[PDB]
């Protein structure tokens, strides 16, 4: 099978040679949406089965894992992603270039759930490994 | 389990997901009572 | 040709009085969609047309007439109803009891011209003359 | 003027679905009842005053005609209504989905303190929309 | 309300002094087909309540009432149509020019429902009153 | 009394899928002066009897109001007739289907010899959507 | 049911595959308690 | 990674001695349906981009090829599902065990591509390969 | 369109949309 | 004729830039 | 090789669905003993050479390691199953789907006449999610 | 192993959504060309072992094997690339999306100025849908 590792690495030093990072990310955030348009998981019950249903979606492709958190006080949802996927030394920290995409798929993925109404926003927490990315998911204000 | 339902996520995280999943009778529930 | 309205205006008195307001409001939605199941237009090209057999269809069961337009920095869809059928004194605001069911009616309807599987939500907004419904039409759940 | 004739048909096919039929049949009766207090025939005292003006009520709204007879068997109540609003294939048998409207339409418009038919209490036994109900006492 | 009886005359007669018989039977054929995709009945569980149905829908548009019948031993569903509307002496026989729209109406009406599969056929019948129409309709 | 309404409006979207519009067009004109040799004015010599007899035949068959202009730099017609039926959303613009109904109608109605309007010849041309202008020339 | 064939029926008399599609078999929880 | 070969063998066994072959077929069909509800293909132009996609959607999980192929004078799409997994000596033919499987998700495959509401049925068509699979997409039913 | 049929055409000969009005009014 | 399509509705209720960027550079 | 992960997922969710929970248990019971007649180990007559088979079979199907263990005060068999297979948010707790396909493959294994063990029932049960702890008993 | 093949799909279709055709075959284009200042052939002076060498950089990317003609008409480069990688349905023809990234890799690769093919340039122009051929001209 190909080995698309080096062509992305380029491609990404590409686009942000020639794009700026806000570009970027909302073309990674609009790629995020498409795949998760693509592969969705089924309508879960609790967090417990979503977060596993969302770990075998990520198992499908090999894109890391994941774990869901609810904050009550914060009124948040806490998306901690672990071995995300790693093109280059592009991103911010490097290493971290595909990170809008997760932001975007974890929007459509958790948005699809039955009860989800009006306007989420995910956005990344900026200690952690490097490829760990933290996002937190609230009502869009 | 002992995680939270989806519902009640979507009622913490505010909106007005906090008002279309307050929990609210069927109407042969309703009927029966009243 | 039977006269519904006496039925109607005690049917909503009853229903109101008996259940909630959300519960016979779901219940008038339901209807509203298998409503929009019994009677179905053509499909359309453009928001005029789409006007145009959504009024005739209206017309022939004289419901109203009805106005669309498209919001793309709201990214909604604002729909106009005025000439609601009055039941009763029942309703928010009173003699707005059928509003749920225009509500399911339209989203049925212009669901129909979606794509095959599409999530979207046709909510009513709560001057304005009291029969005229004003909702819009929003996808469900967007995330940003 | 506003025909609410698919609406009824969606609404009873809806409730039917959801609740059933004796939960129907009682929220059915109990609307006929709210119906009767809003329309009342004046105090008649004879079967024949009553009858005419309860086909008077009827034509008014529209909902068919009542023949009301005597039974001296038991001295109880028999009332054919004819030409009953037809919503749908909804009701036993179909068709009839109001039918129990009358039962608290008829159990309100004859049950008449101030008239002679004080007492009695409705029960529902021919054409489809035909509908046929006793009083006994 | 506008009246469009004496349009649907001189239409009528226009169409067939201008395109044959089987061609307009074909376009009223499919004009009724979209007639059918425009209003709906709810899926019925038996016969009775699929007429009582089909009488509503035509009392909303007020083109006459229908009466269907299941054939076992001939294997086919009768379908009677009474007081169909009348435009013109254009027709065979005269005054049933709409004759096929419900050719393909209840064509549309029937096949609609749970259970049908397939290709199905709709063939009028060729003592009746002249507004009644006979159909059969069989497995292609 | 039978509705049509339904049935035209899926008889003009058959119609309009299968032949186009010029075609439709050039029927629906055709049916026009049918529908002319079937009810027809009497012998008007003013424009404004003609108005009224026109007007009176539409409230016979329901099809709206007309006005008639006769206008003075050219010896032409200016028809504006209010009110055409419609049959869905069929049409250019939409919802004005039998428009060449109505041009077919005023040729034929317009042109008796009888009076003095009979050497005039249709030509369909703010306005409401119902609303159709014709004009006829010499 | 009413005294009227059941669209079922109807569609089971009138042949194709209908009748071999209509016939009626257990559901999957009736099928697994029989057996 | 485990191998659910052993067990799929062993289900198809016990599903075809407990439960017959129509209720077998159903519920296979019903657990495509459900396969296609979880991975959609985007919304394609033409039939060779469809293809495309549902070749990348099989190859993601490894159960084949696909090829389509409208006939207008069958009025039908002829749908050739190459090398289906083969979960044992069951199925009819033995080794097509999972074909109803394939109906449902070619039925909600390629439905998803059609408008809002559409009746659409996928059939198999019963010197072809063994885990070679011929189905047809057409209209559940019509009338002319 | 790629020497393909597009969906919509694929739909539109699913339901049937694959003499004729167009040519008896063109000979007439 | 003079308004927005349906498929122009449904993107847009279902919807500097990528191309601008690009054609800055 | 075919994936099944996705399929598994589905059928468990329609089976759920459709069936409930004691009878799909029993049907994943029965698939269990069907399994076990497929794949069988040798008779042992130690529990330790018993568990070293149990593994070589679950390293040949590859769903996992066992270990056996024989309690001196009832007599019973506590067999700890790790790394269950995991097929979607099904089961009780989620994710433990095929946990009754292990009771029937285990009260298949380990109740072999030509062992040590003859007779014996499954039972079955801070633990990973994928454990799963039955108990053999007489 | 993370795999790229539906995000590249995705971001395939955004980006052709996005800025069109001509544009994105300049990235891509410009993708190549970077790509080859990552990976690179040793000056070769024949046409055999050049593509050798090349063969060796494809397998080692796994993006296909190449075939390299010289044609005396000209003294042109003939390049025939089969098995090029497939990112979904996008490009044109449908499945062919990488083809600009093999232009400019190939432009990269091919001219080098120790070798013997350091001043050609790269043109795109029965085969299979994944077979890329291109023409190195001076």
């Amino acid at each position: 099978k190909p080995d698309f590792t080096l062509f992305l690495q380029t491609l990404s030093w590409e686009i942000d040679d020639q794009v700026g990072i806000e570009v970027r990310n909302e073309l990674l955030r609009e790629v995020g949406r498409g795949m998760g348009t693509r592969i969705m998981p089924p309508p879960c019950q609790t967090v417990d089965k979503l977060q596993i249903e969302l770990n075998a979606l990520l198992a499908l492709i090999g894109w890391g894992t994941v774990t869901l958190e609810l904050l009550s006080e914060d009124q948040s949802l806490r998306i901690v992603h672990e071995n995300l996927p790693q093109v280059g030394s592009a991103g911010e920290p490097s290493g971290t270039w595909l990170a809008p995409v997760l932001e975007g798929l974890y929007g459509r993925w958790v948005t699809s759930q039955a009860g989800a109404f009006g306007d989420y926003v995910v956005t990344r927490d900026v200690a952690v490994p490097r490829q760990t990315i933290i996002m937190y998911m609230r009502v869009r204000s | 389990d002992g995680s939270p339902t989806m519902a009640e996520v979507f009622m913490t995280l505010g909106g007005r997901a906090t008002e279309l999943l307050s929990p609210r009778p069927s109407l042969r529930e309703a009927l029966l009572r009243r």
